[PDB]
């Protein structure tokens, strides 16, 4: 949705091809991007100090 | 092979005259989007550095 609405701005600025200021979160690249993104979320701080 | 068709370009015989400032703000406007965007964590999944 969010890339949707930059799509629409940018094209109502008069940019008819939008790749070139945004990613699309469906590609690989942001696919990747994602998934090294939640693999950083192992574990905080104190998780093994309660356990 | 279909220049016939015109089916790629419009062509704007239109004034290319003073639209810079136009689109110059809309740069203004785009890259402010774009710091938004990065601060609230969308770097590499909405925009990239390139």
């Amino acid at each position: 949705n969010l890339y949707n609405i930059l799509k629409e701005v940018t094209e109502n600025a008069g940019y008819k091809d939008p790749d070139r200021f945004w990613t699309n979160p469906d590609s690989p690249e942001a696919q990747q991007a994602k998934a090294i993104r939640e693999q950083k979320e192992a574990q905080p701080k104190p998780e093994d100090i309660k356990a | 092979a279909n220049w016939r068709e015109r089916s790629d370009l419009t062509v704007t015989v239109g004034i290319g005259n003073m639209n810079k400032d136009q689109q110059m703000l809309h740069l203004m406007r785009i890259w402010e989007m774009a710091q938004a965007v990065v601060g609230g964590g969308g770097l590499g999944v909405l925009v990239s550095e390139q």
